[PDB]
Formats: C-alpha cells, sequence, structure tokens
RNA sequence: CCUCCGCAUAAGCCUGCGUCAGAUCACUGAACUGACAAUUAACAGCCCAAUAUCUACAAUCAACCAACAAGUCAUUAUUACCCUCACUGUCAACCCAACACAGGCAUGCUCAUAAGGAAAGGUUAAAAAAAGUAAAAGGAACUCGGCAAAUCUUACCCC
RNA sequence: GCUACCUAAGAACAGCUAAAAGAGCACACCCGUCUAUGUAGCAAAAUAGUGGGAAGAUUUAUAGGUAGAGGCGACAAACCUA
RNA sequence: GCUAAACCUAGCCCCAAACCCACUCCACCUUACUACCACAACCUUAGCCAAACCAUUUACCCAAAUAAAGUAUAGGCGAUA
C-alpha cells in the first residue's frame, strides 16, 4: 500500500526480485538449466595509457596568465585542418571538386570501426 | 471431422486496403514514420533475412532441403520403441526361432558346488537390502535409484570370482555406448540404434552354442505371422536417415567383443515402464543389432550364411523381475523369409524376490510381517551368474 | 470481524492498478490524463 | 540455523578455515598390466568410444572425466581382488551422499529479540563423492591417540561468515553412504572429481595461481572429517563420549589429469566448547601435491604416463584391516 | 562507464572498449572485523564485479583474486518539516580479496 | 597500488593542503588529443583519493583538510569532458551534418503531447518487434479536450505571474 | 513460575530496541533526534536453436488382492551449435486490523522443549460486581423451561 | 487482495475402533449450539467454558475470471472491500 | 499572573493586452521510469427539473453590439418556446 516510494528489485515477491535490477549493463546470456554464458567481448575493456614520464598534473599553477574562452566549431576546424591543404593545392592544378576525399572527407560511415552517426563507441 | 477448432488457430489477416487495387497509384502508408497509426494504410513489407548466422536464432531447412532426405522410408528401432506384438514381432524382424529356457552349456556352469560364491545367499540378500532399503537418506527409495544400483552390485558380486577364474580379468563393462545396424526384410529398410549403458566387453568372442546340425534344422521351420498388424508398427518411420553399420568403437579398440547387454527399466510410473513381453522384444532386437554390427565389421557388407556364428547374450530387468536371452546370429541373408534362421534362447518372468517391506507392517500392535525381502529365490541369481561365467 | 479486507500482494496490486493496466483501455488512458491535469504525483501504482 | 560447509569450494584460502572448524592439523607427506588397464580406460573415454552428440567444453568433465573415474575404480578393485581379499567383499558406491553435523564454538546473538544470549555454531557438511569403498572391519590407525604434534591449529580472527559461508536451516543428517542397518559401516577409500568451475586453467585466469593446491587440500580435510566423523557416530561415539580408538580413512582427489592423495585420522569429536575446554587431542590429515598422471593424449597413445601416481592408487587399495 | 548508451554486439563483432570511464571509487574502512586480504569499496550502482576487477588491475595495477558485491538500502524513515520522506541514497558495496597473499 | 587511494603520508591530517587552480577549458583545448586522454586518468585517480578522504572524515566525525580541492578536481574533469565533446561534435558536423549523436524523431505520445523520442538499437527490424509495436505513438481524439484544459491551465499560471510582476513594480514606485 | 509456543521458509513490510553524542508510569533514557555502520552465494530468482516426429497400460511401501470418480511427471530423426559463472533477493523485536489491539495469518521441523516468556506499581482486606473452591438435612421443592452447575441416564412423540 | 461462484497448478488431515463406508470415538484444523462476561469493549461482533464436523458435497495457500439496466447464489432478498 | 491577544505581506480575484510551454546525459506502454529478437480510432446524450401529478412538452455557443420583438410563429394552443 505504498505508491510514493521508488519501485526497486527489493520490493516484489520471489519472481519479481529476480527480474528487475539496478542499472548494470548485461554481459552475456542464459541457456538451459540457467547456465550463464559470459561473452568476453560484451565486457567493456579499459583502454588505459602509460603514465611514465608525464609532466601534466591534476592541478594548475596560479602563475599562469588568463585567456579568453573560445569554443570549437566546424568552421574553424575546417580552417586549421583542411583549408591550408586545399588552398596549397589550388595554387597548382592538383585540386579537384571530385575526389576531395584526399583531404579527409568520407562519403559514408558504414565501413568505419568508429562511426560518427549513429555513434557506435563508448565515450 | 477435422481437429483444431477455429478459435485456436492463427487469425486470417484482415482484407487489404482498397487503395492497393487501383493500378494508377501507390498508397500512402505508415512505413515512413516507423510506427502504426490508424489513418494511413498498412504497408506490405519484403520478407526479411538475417544476413549473418546466429546459433541461438537458427531456422532449419525444409525437410526436402536436407542432404540426407530419401523417398524410400527407413524404420528405426530405438530404446523408446514398444512393439505391439512383442516377442512375436521381434522374431519376425530378426528372422529367428525361439527356444524356451537357457542353453544346456550355461546351465552346466552352476552344476558344480565349486562355482558357487562363498555365502551366496547372504550376499544376494544383502544386495537386495542395500539397494532397496539401506541406500539413501530417505525411507523408501524410488526405482530410478534402486534399479541400476542392484544390477551394479550383482555385477560386482560375480566379479569377485576372479580369484577362482583368471579369465574374468579379460573383461570390462562400458557405459554410454551406442551401436547401429541396418538390414532388409521383404525390402523394408530397418535400422537398430542401440543406446544405454552397461555393455560387457571381452577380448574373446563367445563360442557358438548350437551345432551346425541345429542351424541346418532351422530351415524347415516357418516364421510366425500376425494379421492385420504390419511388422513395422511402432517403429520411427523416417525419411531423413543415413545407412551406417557401427559397433560404436574405433578400429583397434581393446575389449571389442559384446559379451552381454544389461538393460534397465528405471521408470517410476507403471505406464512409463515397458511390459515384460515388450522388454524381451527390445533385448532380442538389441542383441541382434549388436551381433549384426560386429558381423558386418569383419565379414563385410555381403548377405551370406556365416561359417562361424556370432553369440551375444542379454539380461533385462526392472530391479525385481529378470529376463535372460542368449542370441546366436548365424545368417545375414535376411531379405527372404525362407532359409537359415538366427537362434534365440529365452527365459522370462524369473523374479528374484516377490515383494519387499521397507517398513514393518503392524496390525493391532503386533508385527504381521517384519522388514526385508519376501519370497526370495536364489536360482535366478544362479542363472545370472551362469550368463556371467559363460566364456570363462 | 471485519476491517482486514486488504490482504496485500505486489503481483495483484500491479496487475490490477498498474501503468500497463491503465493504458490497456481508452477509459484508463483518461484516468491517467485526469491525474496529470490535477497534478498528482502518483499517476498509478 | 547452521553453516553449510562446501567440500569443493571457491573460497580463498579455505583450507585454513576448514582446519579450524574440524580441529585438524595438516601434515605434508603420507603417514604390471595395471598400466595397460589404466591407459585403456583413458583411451576408451577420450578416443575409442565415439560420440553421437558432440562434446562441449563445459560438459567434458561430466561426460569424459567422470565415467573414466567410474571405470578405473571398478576395474582396479576387481583386478586387485586376488591380492587383497578385503576388496573382494567390499561394497563400492557411485555418487552416494555423505552427511555430517557437528557443533564447534559459540556466539552471542548480535541483534534482535535474542540479542546478547549465548548460542552455539552448527556446521553441516553434505558431500557426494564420485566413488567410495566401504568395509566390514575397520582399517588400522596410522598413529595412536594422544599423538602430540608441534603444529598449531589455525585460528580465525573474524566471523566464519567473512569467508563466504552461509547459514540455512534444514534436516540434520549423519550418513556414511548407507543407513545404520547395513553391516559395511567402515570406510576405506574415497575418489573425488572436482567441478568444472574449480578447474586449474580457470584459476590461472584469475590471479589465484597459488590456490590450486588449496582446492585439493580443502576438499580432503572437509570430506574426510565428515566421513570418519560419521563412522564414529555409527559406533555410538559423540561429543561427550569421545572415541576410544582412532578412526582412519583415505582419499584420492583428481581433476581428471592431476591426482592428489590424502589420509585422515579422526581422534576426537569433542568440538563443543565445554568438551573442548580441556582436550589436547587433535585430528590429523596427511596429503601431497597434485601430480599429472599423463602429459597429454593425441590420437591413440598417452604421452608421458607417470607410473608412481598409478602405484599410489594401488598402495591405497592394498591397505587392509589387520 | 555509466549513463551512456552501450553499442550492441553481434557475433564476430569488435571488442567493446572504454577510453574515459565515468566510474569513481572510494576505498572504505569496514565496520566489521575482516580477513587481512579483504578490502572494502563503495562503488557505482551500474558497475559490475567484472568491471571492478578490470578497473583495479588496469588503473592501479592491483592483482585481485576474488570480488563479491551487495546493494545497501538507505533509510527512508527520516522526514522534514513538511512531513515528507527524506531518502538516504542506496549504494553498492564491493569486497575485494587480494591475490599473491 | 592500493596505497594510492590515499595521498602522501606526510600530509596526513594536516588541516590545510596547498593545491593548484582547476584547469581551464582554454588550457585543455591547447593540449593534445592523446594528452587529454592521459591527463584524464591522472584526474581520475586524484578524484578517488579525495572521495575516500571525504568518507573517512565523515566516519571519524572530523573536518576534511581541504574540501574545496574536490570541487576543483570535478570542475577540471567537467572542462576536459566538454573540450573532448566539442571535438567530436565538430567532426560530426563536417562529416555527416548531424547535430545529435544519437538518432531520434519528434513523436506524439498517447497523452497527445509532442516528445523527442530517442531510438534504441535492435537486432530485428521494427515491424517484427512485438514489444515495440505494443507502444502507441499517436493520440486518439478523446485526448484533445485534455490538451485544451492543460493549455488553459498553463495560461492561467502565466497570467497570474504577469500580474504579480506589475503589482510589485507599483508598490516599489510608491515607496520610492 | 508460565509455555498451543518456538526456530525457519514463504507472503507482506522497508532500516523500524547495532555503535556514538544531545535530548526528554518510569530511568533524565530510550522503541526520541542526528551522525556513523551493515545484509558478501554455494540457498533462491533469473532459462532453453529449428522443423517434423513420438507419447494405450494410474497413485496407494506396488507385491497379492481390490476397484472407480479413471488419474502430476518419457521421445526419436536430421540440421545448427564450443564461449563460462554475470545480474537480483539476503537486516530487525517486522504483516492485515485507525493503536506496542485477548482479533486474522500458508507450509516444514520441534509435540515439549536445548527454544521462548512474566499473571502481582505499593498497601488494606468495606459494600455491590466478575471467576473459582467447599458445604449440615433435603434432592428440582427453583424455574417459561433442570438455564447453569453438575454429572458424565432411560423410554417415547412431532417434523 | 473481503465475500459468492468458477478456472489452472498445488498443499493438509495424529492416535484408536472398524468389513471398510459423504462409518464411529477423537488431535491439529474448519465451523459457531448454549451460557456467562463485554457493550466508546481486547474487539465497528471479541473472550471463557460448552458444543458441530473433522478422508470429504472437507479445509486451505497462489494466480486468473464473472461488474451494477449487471454479476454470483445447496433462495437467506444471501454476497459483490465494516 | 498564566493561557493568550495584537500585526502586513506572502499571494490571490476580475479586466485589458497578447494566439501558449513543450526543454543537459541515462531511463521510461513488460510489473512505466526496465540497454539487447518472427490487435487497433469515428456510432442521436440521458436524466434531474418545470408543468404545482404525469405520460406530448420544458431556455442551454455557435460566430455585428442596438433595434425589428417577446413580433410573426410554435405548443397536453398550457407550462412555456
Ligand atoms: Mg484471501
Ligand atoms: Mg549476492
Ligand atoms: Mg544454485
Ligand atoms: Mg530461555
Ligand atoms: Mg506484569
Ligand atoms: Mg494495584
Ligand atoms: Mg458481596
Ligand atoms: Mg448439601
Ligand atoms: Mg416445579
Ligand atoms: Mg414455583
Ligand atoms: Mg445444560
Ligand atoms: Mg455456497
Ligand atoms: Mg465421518
Ligand atoms: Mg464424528
Ligand atoms: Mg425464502
Ligand atoms: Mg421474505
Ligand atoms: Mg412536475
Ligand atoms: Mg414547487
Amino acid at each position: 500500500a505504498d505508491r510514493m516510494s521508488k519501485w526497486t528489485s527489493k520490493r516484489g515477491p520471489r519472481s519479481f526480485r529476480g527480474r528487475k535490477g539496478r542499472g548494470a549493463k548485461g554481459i552475456g546470456f542464459l541457456t538451459s538449466g540457467w547456465r550463464f554464458v559470459q561473452i568476453k567481448e560484451m565486457v567493456p575493456e579499459f583502454v588505459v595509457p602509460d603514465l611514465t614520464g608525464f609532466k601534466l598534473k591534476p592541478y594548475v599553477s596560479y602563475l599562469a596568465p588568463e585567456s579568453e574562452e573560445t569554443p570549437l566549431t566546424a568552421a574553424q576546424l575546417f580552417s586549421e585542418a583542411v583549408a591550408p591543404a586545399i588552398e596549397k593545392d589550388f595554387k597548382d592544378g592538383t585540386f579537384d571538386p571530385d575526389n576531395l576525399e584526399k583531404y579527409g572527407f568520407e562519403p559514408t560511415q558504414e565501413g568505419k570501426l568508429f562511426q560518427l552517426y549513429p555513434r557506435n563507441f563508448l565515450r | 471431422y477435422e481437429w483444431g477448432v477455429r478459435s485456436t488457430r492463427k487469425s486470417e489477416p484482415p482484407p487489404l486496403d482498397r487503395v492497393y487495387e487501383i493500378p494508377g497509384l501507390e498508397p500512402i502508408t505508415f512505413a515512413g514514420k516507423m510506427h502504426f497509426v490508424p489513418w494511413l494504410a498498412r504497408p506490405i513489407f519484403p520478407p526479411w533475412d538475417r544476413g549473418y548466422k546466429d546459433p541461438r536464432f537458427y531456422r532449419s531447412p525444409p525437410l526436402h532441403e536436407h542432404p540426407l532426405y530419401k523417398d524410400q522410408a527407413c524404420y528405426i528401432f530405438h530404446h523408446r520403441c514398444r512393439l505391439l506384438e512383442g516377442v512375436k514381432q521381434a522374431l519376425w524382424l530378426t528372422k529367428t526361432k525361439l527356444i524356451e529356457g537357457l542353453p544346456e552349456k550355461v546351465l552346466s556352469l552352476v552344476d558344480d558346488p565349486r562355482n558357487h560364491i562363498e555365502n551366496q545367499d547372504e550376499c544376494v540378500l544383502n544386495v537386495i537390502s542395500h539397494a532397496r532399503l539401506w541406500q539413501t537418506t530417505e525411507e523408501i527409495p524410488k526405482r530410478e535409484t534402486y534399479c541400476p544400483v542392484i544390477v551394479d552390485n550383482l555385477i560386482q558380486l560375480c566379479k569377485s570370482q576372479i580369484l577362482k577364474h583368471p579369465s574374468l580379468a579379460r573383461r570390462i563393462c562400458v557405459q554410454n555406448s551406442t551401436f547401429s545396424a541396418t538390414w532388409n526384410r521383404e525390402s523394408l529398410l530397418l535400422q537398430v540404434r542401440g543406446s544405454g549403458g552397461a555393455r560387457l566387453s571381452t577380448k574373446d568372442p563367445l563360442p557358438t552354442i548350437a551345432s551346425r546340425e541345429e542351424i541346418e534344422a532351422t530351415k524347415n521351420h516357418v516364421l510366425e505371422t500376425f494379421y492385420p498388424i504390419s511388422p513395422i508398427i511402432d517403429l520411427h518411420e523416417c525419411n531423413i536417415y543415413d545407412v551406417k553399420n557401427d559397433t560404436g568403437f574405433q578400429e583397434g579398440y581393446p575389449y571389442p567383443y559384446p559379451h552381454t547387454l544389461y538393460l534397465l527399466d528405471k521408470a517410476n510410473l507403471r505406464p512409463h515402464r515397458l511390459q515384460p513381453d515388450q522388454l524381451r522384444a527390445k533385448m532380442i532386437l538389441f542383441a541382434f543389432g549388436s551381433a549384426l554390427a560386429q558381423a558386418r565389421l569383419l565379414y563385410g557388407n555381403d548377405a551370406k550364411v556365416l561359417e562361424q556364428p556370432v553369440v551375444v547374450q542379454s539380461v533385462g530387468t526392472d530391479g525385481r523381475v529378470f529376463h535372460f536371452l542368449v542370441f546366436q546370429l548365424n545368417t545375414t541373408d535376411l531379405d527372404c523369409n525362407e532359409g537359415v534362421k538366427n537362434l534365440a534362447w529365452v527365459d522370462s518372468d524369473q523374479l528374484l524376490y516377490q515383494h519387499f517391506w521397507c517398513l514393518p507392517v503392524i496390525k493391532k500392535r503386533v508385527v504381521v510381517e517384519p522388514v526385508g525381502p519376501v519370497g526370495f529365490k536364489p536360482e535366478t541369481f544362479r542363472k545370472f551368474l551362469a550368463l556371467y561365467l559363460h566364456g570363462a | 470481524a471485519r476491517g482486514n479486507e486488504y490482504q496485500p500482494s505486489n503481483i495483484k496490486r500491479k496487475n490490477k492498478h498498474g501503468w500497463v493496466r491503465r493504458l490497456s483501455t481508452p477509459a484508463g488512458v483518461q484516468v491517467i490524463l485526469r491525474r496529470m491535469l490535477k497534478g498528482r504525483k502518483s499517476l498509478s501504482h | 540455523m547452521k553453516y553449510m560447509v562446501y567440500p569443493q569450494t571457491f573460497a580463498l584460502n579455505a583450507d585454513r578455515w576448514y582446519q579450524y572448524f574440524t580441529k585438524t592439523v595438516f601434515l605434508s607427506g603420507l603417514p604390471a598390466a595395471l598400466r595397460a588397464v589404466a591407459c585403456d580406460c583413458l583411451l576408451q573415454e577420450h578416443f575409442y568410444l565415439r560420440r553421437r552428440r558432440r562434446v562441449h567444453r563445459y560438459e567434458e568433465s561430466e561426460v569424459i572425466s567422470l565415467p573414466f573415474l567410474d571405470q578405473l575404480v571398478s576395474t582396479l578393485v576387481g583386478l586387485l581382488s586376488p591380492h587383497n581379499p578385503a576388496l573382494a567383499a567390499a561394497a563400492l558406491d557411485y555418487r552416494c551422499p555423505v552427511h555430517f553435523y557437528w557443533v564447534r564454538g559459540e556466539e552471542i546473538i548480535p541483534r534482535g529479540h535474542r540479542r546478547g544470549r549465548i548460542d552455539d555454531l552448527r556446521y553441516q557438511i553434505d558431500d557426494k563423492p564420485n566413488n567410495q569403498i566401504r568395509i566390514s572391519k575397520q582399517l588400522a590407525e596410522f598413529v595412536p591417540l594422544d599423538y602430540s604434534v608441534p603444529i598449531e591449529i589455525p585460528t580465525i580472527k573474524c566471523k566464519p561468515d567473512k569467508l563466504p559461508l552461509f547459514k540455512r536451516q534444514y534436516e540434520n543428517h549423519i550418513f556414511v553412504g548407507s543407513k545404520t542397518a547395513d553391516p559395511c559401516c567402515y570406510g576405506h577409500t574415497q575418489f573425488h572429481l572436482l567441478p568444472d568451475k574449480l578447474r586449474r586453467e580457470r584459476l590461472l585466469r584469475q590471479n589465484c595461481a597459488d590456490q590450486i593446491e588449496v582446492v585439493f587440500r580443502a576438499n580432503a580435510i572437509a570430506s574426510l572429517f565428515a566421513w570418519t566423523g560419521a563412522q564414529a557416530m555409527y559406533q555410538g561415539f559423540w561429543s561427550e563420549a569421545d572415541v576410544t580408538r582412532p578412526f582412519v580413512s583415505q582419499a584420492v582427489i583428481t581433476d581428471g589429469k592431476y591426482f592428489s592423495f590424502f589420509c585422515y585420522q579422526l581422534n576426537t569429536l569433542a568440538l563443543t566448547t565445554q568438551a573442548d575446554q580441556n582436550n589436547p587431542r587433535k585430528n590429523i590429515c596427511w596429503g601431497t601435491q597434485s601430480k599429472p598422471l599423463y602429459e597429454t593424449i593425441e590420437d591413440n597413445d598417452v604421452k608421458g604416463f607417470n607410473d608412481d601416481v598409478l602405484l599410489q592408487i594401488v598402495h591405497f587399495l592394498l591397505n587392509r584391516p589387520k | 562507464a555509466r549513463n551512456v548508451v552501450y553499442p550492441l554486439y553481434r557475433l564476430g563483432g569488435p571488442q567493446l572498449r572504454v577510453f574515459r570511464t565515468n566510474f569513481f571509487i572510494q576505498l572504505v574502512r569496514p565496520g566489521v572485523a575482516q580477513p587481512e586480504d579483504t578490502v572494502q569499496f563503495r562503488i557505482p550502482m551500474e558497475m559490475t564485479r567484472v568491471d571492478l576487477r578490470n578497473y583495479l588491475e588496469g588503473i592501479y595495477n592491483v592483482p585481485v583474486a576474488a570480488v563479491r558485491t551487495r546493494v545497501q538500502h538507505g533509510s527512508n524513515k527520516r522526514r522534514d518539516h513538511r512531513n515528507v520522506r527524506i531518502k538516504k541514497p542506496d549504494y553498492k558495496v564491493a569486497y575485494v580479496q587480494l591475490a599473491h597473499g | 597500488g592500493l596505497e594510492e587511494f590515499f595521498d602522501d603520508p606526510k600530509n596526513w591530517g594536516q588541516e590545510k593542503v596547498k593545491s593548484g587552480a582547476a584547469w581551464t577549458c582554454q588550457q585543455l583545448r591547447n593540449k593534445s588529443n592523446e594528452d587529454l586522454h592521459k591527463l584524464w586518468y591522472v584526474l581520475l585517480k586524484e578524484r578517488n583519493m579525495l572521495l575516500t578522504l571525504e568518507q573517512e572524515a565523515k566516519r571519524q566525525r572530523l573536518p576534511m583538510p581541504s574540501p574545496e580541492r574536490l570541487d576543483k578536481v570535478v570542475d577540471s574533469m567537467d572542462a576536459l569532458d566538454k573540450v573532448v565533446q566539442e571535438r567530436e561534435d565538430a567532426l560530426r558536423l563536417l562529416q555527416t551534418g548531424q547535430e545529435r549523436a544519437r538518432p531520434g524523431a519528434w513523436r506524439r505520445d498517447i497523452f497527445g503531447r509532442i516528445i523527442w523520442h530517442k531510438f534504441k538499437q535492435w537486432v530485428i527490424p521494427w515491424h517484427l518487434n512485438k514489444r515495440y509495436n505494443r507502444k502507441r505513438f499517436f493520440a486518439l481524439p478523446y485526448v484533445d479536450h485534455f490538451l485544451r484544459l492543460e493549455r488553459e491551465k498553463r495560461a492561467r499560471i502565466k497570467a497570474r505571474k504577469e500580474n504579480l510582476e506589475r503589482k510589485k513594480a507599483k508598490i516599489l514606485l510608491k515607496k520610492f
């Protein structure tokens, strides 16, 4: 006879308490006789770098001078990545409206391991 | 009168939107927004195929599409088959004549008092009492618990005679082994697939019981027939099969000879348990199958009368009633009814004990019958030992 | 003796007065709609 | 409410704890054509007998390893029956359960309506060994009672719960493999096969490479104490009326490739706090490292069959009551 | 990582990875007497014991032998001036048994 | 090791720890892509230390040495995440012209209100999905009256707000 | 001195007599407030590739016998199939009756306890009232009626 | 989620006599004959004692169904959240 | 002398003007707030009440305020419309 409390896996009868969980992402499946099969590949792997000889530390010196905040946009990214290559190739006759893929553009995301839309990677 | 009422079946899909009929135009459907709405038309979807294979979500080919599919129907006899006519049917299929009682050779084995084990009666009763009363924690053990354990202990008991007989060192008992044997009878294709544990395996084949004169005498006898029952009734009628004769072992297996097949009826329910007649049928076909498999291995795939017959024997039990069979396969040309016939000696309804009391019966505060086996007879164990000591 | 008419269970509570039970019929939908307009914090069990 | 003691356990360092519960000192060491029959059983399961349904890697321990161990025990006992007349008459069981129930130590209930009352800890061990051999006459002891040893019983600081161990209430059982009315009450040898969950290559996958020997050891101590413990009870001995002779049994624990051997002597059932207060007498368990029986099996032969392992199986079977 | 949509896997897929992991840990002093090898942790709900194993041995190079978890229920008994229940949040507790003794 | 869940023993229970300023978004933008990834784990370990330190103070019933550190650390990582997010977002625009990483649609729930429905991933196509087809992404007519009442309600609240604004200005004029 | 209660599971409830500090029929305290702790899976939940195809004979110690209301439990053929122990429940003196209510409340084990409990705030010994125990001689004379207490009867009539 | 009835899949019934039964005595359980207490009570129907049944048309746990111009009913105008 | 008493401002009401909000990450129609597998919507309002009962009947928002006009007309030619 309570409506206002949050509904949880603690709360039902036996069957109910089995079915619901907390938020944890499942990492396998079940087979006959309730045997759990784990898939190694479904388990997230921590991609953790080498920290040896690394100068950056978690806090910053106050002695550092202040600079104006300017966020990143597509326009300026194009200007400081693609634009110099394009204009340099515009000077000669190497540039082409077709096959501009040389500059880093891709027609499709289908083949890629890291597909941008829809996103297929974690963080 | 057709079966399956109308309400239970999958409902006939609703009639198509009338827009689809008009040849000029294509309908506006709710395909575009990826959900149902009632006002737009129902789209027709092209059938879908998962491009990759996934084991859990697998759909098998139609039955014609399987590689092993054949127009000619093979009939398979397995462990769960139950013959309608029993031994009568079994004999027909295996082309055999039965003889009541065991062979004289095996009965002569328990003739001498020497071959008897020390404290035979004491031991046998102990086996029954261990299996049937003292076994587990709970008071009254069930059949599937007591049936294999009683046989295991009776095998152990016979196996103690190694002291007396060195020949017993030349055998093993194997579990979870399988045989396959295929033949023809009036150009019906039949295949026996034998499953189940407790196969007695020896380095040496059994010598033949019956003489060549006996084998020649079988020719005059005619196989018994039953009408209007077909001899193929109660066998798994199969269109998808492969023909193979298998002894269940790879080439160069030590102990490759089938001495005895032990068969159990470890079923709790009466309807689940085979009838006595039906069980004797099962062991005939199994013994035949095991003998025929071995015959095909070393004598080839030809249909002929063998110069030296193969002997296999079998024991079938429920834990209480025992059936003993000796089988002799002397011929492989089985397609025609007339000629040389295989041989079978059978003893049936030989029960080890009449009843068993787990708990003492008290009527008016006095014990009518005490705990234990009731109506025990040792002659059935003698027969069991006789079959064990054969070929030793 | 009376008063103990409520003999509780989670299964029964949910199958009778739950969100899925509510949305199952148009009548129930309107029940939810009402509670939303009134500003109830419990729309259903 | 009793603790459920699991003989075959995933608990880290579970040998230490089991020694506490049973008051057991663990000691390192011990107190022909058989090769042909041994390797033939290996080849039977692995090679010679062909399988209709394909063998999965999870099912291999139950379908390959288990029927192998079934086979080896039954053959060796029959073959050695002329050597040892005891084994001729001996009864052997396949997957028969064994139960023992004892009390050791006390607690004060921390919370509830019974808070601050004295209570005793109950331990129940239920085990189903793959094979066991029972005899009518007791085996002779290894060492006498009051056999002082200069090695201390392990003591656990915290609650028994902190090693993952759980309390449950059910039927309290003493059982030797058969009921009381069976004359073969005394215990010869147990054969255990470890579950596929406690396999060594899985244990190498977790960082716990040092725990492979713990699993073997822990199984022995618990299951043997249970078995001898139960036998002593069938002779009328219990907590207050402690044993007047030693009760001995021996065990063979395997994973199908690696074999361990153990001998157990039970000297005392005085485990209850009141009984234990003044009693220097201890239970003793002997054991050795796991050794591979065979290196590998390819086609039709076994590579690097180690004979001494097979003989240690023989030497245990050869033991007879005097 | 938590509060992100995990990309689906089909057989023969690429190995799922995280590069920056939302999970944050506290190592806490146990309220009950423990074995010396056992150490206690407060853990995000959505974290698994598999995750915590990998987390510790990955980032901290701590070899672990065994991990067991449980979900601690925070009390909802407390009430404010407006007589409304104040919920103390539920958290996950992970016990880690270290390896190599 | 497990030891690095705690800071340097020399500064244990020191009442005050001198700590640096939180990283700025600008500073992090100058930093390399790979280097941000490395810095991010440096910030991870630091967070966990401070979180365990928070809890230990809470247990001992003592004040934390420098609680503001935690805030700084948090902010730095917020900043870092934002910086990285920006890069991904930028690249998406240049490659696909999609503003949102996860696909979705404007839909009409049964309550007749317009929602941004986010998609989920499935193995099978939508028409074959039993659970998905159970959902109603449309409003039947009976809902329209409620939509009216809802609107009217919103209007009332708004009207009330406006009035009070004016009234307040009036009294503020009489006092000044 | 009492125990027809207890211990456990289920069902229901949701931190609801653990620790520490203030604070207030009874302690100036606790079943009050705040802060801090805790319940670790082996038990239990959470399952299963496909298309055909199989499945006449109860249970009751299942034996003899005996029925009627006719009964909880089985596959085979071929194809496909190699990775492992994840997730959730686990506390308490507790639930439904507005209440710390002589009421309600399923199963297992203990059938009297090894477990769990306390009828008397202090006194005095009035009346009337409630529940007992005993009672000379008599034995229904009481009363609508042997109601009640007793005692632990017999023969009928109406329906 | 009470109660009336049904559906699915369960569970319970000691001891003693009985030619063996919708049998008899009699626990647990289910019901409520008669008396007294209670009557803002322990209780919006209880308690103490005494009684009826207690292997059956029995009792009972779980889930589902039938809805008011109606349901359900071994008909009491009974029951369908005091 | 206790218990008390006393307060002005939160806000709100009716107008006018003007056509409104639908919203970081995650989750949410299965037992909502739960990562992850082969049916469908449109269908005369009735009644209280008035008629001193009641039975035909009895005002109810339809797109310019005023006036035409409570007029023509309808109605158990009556209530009334
Ligand atoms: Mg009920
Ligand atoms: Mg758990
Ligand atoms: Mg389990
Ligand atoms: Mg007590
Ligand atoms: Mg009192
Ligand atoms: Mg008084
Ligand atoms: Mg008086
Ligand atoms: Mg008198
Ligand atoms: Mg009179
Ligand atoms: Mg008178
Ligand atoms: Mg009377
Ligand atoms: Mg009725
Ligand atoms: Mg009766
Ligand atoms: Mg009666
Ligand atoms: Mg009437
Ligand atoms: Mg009447
Ligand atoms: Mg009127
Ligand atoms: Mg009037």
